[PDB]
RNA sequence: GUUGAUUGAAGGGAUGCGAAAGUGUUCUGGAGGAUCUAAGCCGUUCUGACGUGCAACUCGAUGGCAUGACAUGUGCAUAG
RNA sequence: GACAGCCGAAUUGGGCGGCGGAGA
RNA sequence: CGCGGAAGUGUUUUGUGCAAGGGCCGUAAGGGAAGUCGGCAAGAUUGAUGUGUAACUUCGGGAGAAGGAUUGGCUCUAGC
RNA sequence: AAAUGCCUCGUCAUGUAAUUAGUGACGCGCAUGAAUGGAGCAACGAGAUUCCCACUGUCCCUACGGCCUGUCUUGUGAACC
RNA sequence: ACGCUGCUUUUUGAUUCUUCGAUGUCGGCUCUUCCUAUCAUCGCGAAGCAGAGAUUGCGAAGUGUUGGAUUGUUCACCCACCAACAGGGAACGUGAGCUGGGUUUAGACCGUCGUGAGACAGGUUAGUUUUACCCUACUGUGUGGACUGUGCAGCAGAUCUUGAUAGUACGAGAGGAACUCUUGAUUGCGACCUCUGGUGGAGCGGCGUGCCUGCUGGCUGCUGCGGAGCUACGUCGGGAGUAUAAUGGCUGAAGGCCUCUAAGCCUGAAGACCGACUGCGCGGUGUGUGUGGCGGAAGACGACCGCUGUGUGUGCAAGCUGUGCGGAUGGAGGAGGAUUCCGACAUUUUGAGGCUGUGCAUU
């Protein structure tokens, strides 16, 4: 069984494995682990992460 | 004097005084209540722990209730249980002590690894056996059998030296009990003739060890502030002038772990053998009962293993008793389970079956 | 008489007396202050505690002046603590926002903004009907 | 015996306004028991350490003062 | 032919002296 | 000065590997003084260069008021 | 109602959800008051007080980690009572 | 009402029996235990008890009784929540447990009093908190097998709520319940690490200061991610046993009637006892222990759990980091005849290099 597919990385994640953020706009993104969450708020693009 | 703020106490002392155990496999307390009009069966067993996993289960309430189905995710115990074996008979009547034990069957060919647990490693240095049947058939108010478990099939543990333990024989007819018994000495009985799904189950062990611990972790009190002389982890006052002693009601330093516990009413949710696939689930993949790497700490299953709802008592590789309940239950909710997660529990896993990682690296 | 408040599963808890919330109705209020949570029973020395779906007693602190110097009632809609699901999921929001509501349970305003979890719209069925997203 | 910086008084130059009386702007110069920092000197707080001590008054961090109504070696004068 | 509610034999009001029980 | 190096000078070669509790320190979800006689303790601000600076006032001050912005490496241009 | 007011947590206003605190105003002031100096705060203060922003393990409620001690060995080997 | 009789030892007095070759003197914080004259929760009476909400009484001490503003305060007084926010004792429990705000010798200010030195239970500000390594008590630990019996000691869960019952019984109306079933939680207790969060002087990367002549590679400083293990902010888990109290009843005299009582009997509580659960001594039995060494799931040291050569090393599996050196092709521009040199960094070879205490195999 899959979660869903993470924003930053394209990979899928396991059942209960991510953490949902809903925004102000009510746009709900899915990350998989702190190490995702750290380069969204430092503001990097992920295609300079090879 | 009349202390204003009332609290509640911290810590039981259902469980004082809090000693190590004298052992590591601890001999059940009761044995649930006979009902004669029943065939004979078994009341307890003994396994091993492997690790904990996940399970998905759909809530079965498709009626026009509100909620039709939820989905539920639960964490579940694996215990890994090879047969056992029956070498003995064991009877006791009933005088104005109590309890009085008769003299024992052995069967014909008692095993190596029950000559270690009773003589130790260095022990290599009939009509009378019909005579004592006749005794636990007129006498012996009741009856139990001599098991011993097979470590040496689990080569993980490196034991060589088994466990061995009596238990009580449900079914009428004591002169049938018997006679069960006896087309049953020297052969093995498996952990499916005894649980089924959906029951509960007790367990006994022992927790895991800690060494000596101060007194905030071993009973809970509070931390003193920060500008206190003479430390902060500890309690501020012990007793009153009078009487003119310390009490027992009082929290000290000293062991904490490694205590004999019985814990009751756990669920079981499966029973099958490691050495084929795990299914009854409402996916195709075929997946063994084990994770990609295996069990943190511990091999692989290879034997049959039962798989519980929650905690369980203890530290990997040590052995548990199982016991059937003393209580009365009512029924179980209906069980549906639709998925059982086998991820790498090193690290964070995210593929199941190790031919699916595979595929998504190419090469 | 009292207010009914349906039942639902356990969450972590995230706000707190003196904790500073967001106004997420037009009723005239700016911020909110926490100063307590209906049917807290306590424990020695323990700050009362709420999570969504929760009443708390609040005091303005900015807005009209109207309002001030007095207290109210409030429902709470959004957490930044992190809380776990039943299905084993795990969700957050962005900020900590609440409503303003009369002494029987009805909204003062009449419009919502901002998304609201699943759990706080059965819970309360009139707050379902004005947002503008669930989840 | 006393390091490196900060601020910029009087005096002096140039330039603009105005009938006059007068006044704007900006350079130069280097005053004051004027502001920090160093060699160093004290002793605010932790009611910190120590409390048969390293010690019959010390140790750590933090803070105050550092051109003076200063600090310090040595000759002389003042005695119950 | 009482007392009690035709029946057939005892019924009852005040006190005193020991004993026991509430108040505790 | 602090943070690092020379010169000169001083120095040993068969104790253990780390329970509780101490002395001196480091990192912490969500909340943000609800703690306490008392923000005690800790955290926070910090160099330089443009910008922008109020009440009051002994007209000297207040003032580095407050508040906002910029900062590495590389390759060149302009002034004396 | 001040480092000076017994009665006293004086009375009214203001800051709080809630003010024996703080500030403003009132005055028959147990016992204010003029070099016994009175009124008055620009500049200066490791002086005494109350509030705001910022910030945080002060606290809700504690967790995990580092070095030196303690625990264990050999040598030297006291005191209080 | 007017009068009259008691009990307690929580107030403040009255007294001066003990201690002046010294018993550390207020409050708070922390922690344990006891009392009942019961605030709530369980059972049951009365009514000027229709229902709802309360008022008054009896059995009952098992379990609970909170968070803040002002004051050093005890005390007091308000705000918010609550099933409810009862009252007391233990050297006015508790300073070799802390703290030191009150009180608080030696500095100082004000008011009143005194010729003065000085005085004031009048106000204000600044003012050292020493020592256990002894005996006992208490907590663990040790005091030499395996399987069990049975005595003693300890003892745990408590409380609230959703829907239905039902807009029903009751009531002129307005209003407005209960038994039984059912949903979730708060707090206490005992475990556990699959998930999520915290930590992680293990490991890999980035950016620097000094030093090894520069590049490569090192050592030193700051920083991002961060497995295992530990942990909570995360996950799991509760008898329908026996006899009774208050009260209400059955049969029934004394006393031809009456009566729950004098003989007997039925029912009945968050209470009692027992069970289950944890610890210790003593018994029994076709039953008596690996000197040493090495490991761990165990551990301060002793002990406990295992084996009796199956380690170490290496390979694979499963993970963490994030695309290695060298080469080749480029690069804002600059220098100048060679078509040369200087240059941060870019793309490619390359999910690449480095690392691992976990699992499997082999030597």
């Amino acid at each position: 069984m899959i979660q869903g597919v993470s924003m930053f990385s394209g990979r899928n994640i396991p059942k209960g494995s991510g953490i949902y953020e809903v925004m102000s706009d009510g746009r709900a993104v899915l990350t998989a682990s702190n190490k995702e969450r750290r380069l969204i708020a430092r503001k990097i693009n992920p295609r300079d992460i090879r | 004097s009349c202390r204003k703020f009332n609290a509640p106490r911290h810590g039981s002392l259902q469980f004082c005084p809090r000693k190590r155990s004298k052992t590591i496999r601890p001999a059940a307390g009761a044995f649930p209540a006979d009902d004669r009009s029943q065939p004979v069966h078994l009341t307890g067993f003994m396994a091993y722990k492997a690790g904990m996993t996940h399970v998905v289960r759909t809530k079965t309430q498709v009626a026009k209730n509100k909620q039709l189905s939820r989905e539920i995710m639960d964490a579940v115990t694996v215990l890994e249980a090879p047969p056992m074996v029956v070498y003995g008979i064991v009877g006791y009547e009933k005088t104005v002590t109590g309890l009085r034990r008769l003299p024992i069957v052995t069967a014909a060919y008692v095993s190596d690894g029950v000559l270690r647990r009773m003589f130790g490693n260095r022990y290599a240095s009939g009509s009378v056996c019909e005579s004592r049947v006749e005794m636990i058939k007129e006498r012996a108010h009741c009856v139990r059998v001599l098991v011993q478990t097979q470590p040496t099939l689990i080569k993980g543990l490196g034991l060589k030296k088994a466990h061995i333990a009596e238990i009580q024989v449900n079914g009428g007819s004591i002169s049938e009990k018997v006679e069960w018994a006896l087309g049953r000495l020297e052969k093995e009985i498996a952990i499916g003739e005894v649980f089924g799904v959906n029951e509960n189950i007790d367990t006994i062990g022992v927790t895991k060890g800690k060494g000596f611990q101060g007194t905030v972790k071993r009973f809970g009190v509070r931390k003193q502030p920060r500008k206190s002389r003479k430390g902060i982890r500890k309690v501020a006052c012990i007793g009153a002038w009078h009487p003119s002693r310390v009490m027992y009601s009082i929290a000290r330093a000293g062991q904490m772990g490694f205590h004999r516990r019985t814990e009751k009413n756990k669920r079981v949710y499966m029973i099958g053998n490691g050495s084929s696939n795990i299914k009854t689930e409402f996916d195709l993949t075929e997946k063994p009962i084990s994770p990609m790497g295996g069990f943190p700490h511990y091999g692989e299953v290879r034997n049959d293993f039962i798989m519980v709802k929650g905690a369980v008592v203890g530290a990997r590789k040590r052995v548990v008793t199982l016991r059937k309940s003393l209580l009365r239950q009512r029924a179980g909710e209906e069980l549906v389970i639709k998925f059982v997660d086998t991820s790498s529990k090193i690290g964070h896993g995210r593929f199941q079956t190790s031919a699916e990682k595979k595929a998504f690296y190419g090469a | 008489k009292k207010i009914s408040i349906k039942p639902r599963y356990k969450m972590t808890r995230g706000i707190q007396v003196e904790t500073l919330m967001k106004c997420a109705d037009n009723s005239g209020a700016k911020i909110l202050r926490c100063i307590g949570v209906k049917r807290y029973r306590g424990r020695l020395n323990r700050l009362p505690a709420a999570a969504p779906g929760d009443i708390c007693v609040v005091s303005v602190k900015k807005g009209k002046p109207e309002l001030r110097k007095k207290v109210h009632y409030a429902i709470l809609i959004r957490q930044k603590k992190i809380w776990r699901r039943t299905d084993g999921s795990h969700i957050m929001f962005e900020d900590n926002a609440a409503v303003l509501i009369n002494n029987k349970g009805e909204l003062r305003g009449a419009q919502i903004a901002g998304p609201v979890p699943r759990e706080v719209a059965d819970m309360w069925p009139k707050i379902s009907s004005q947002a503008s997203s669930i989840n």
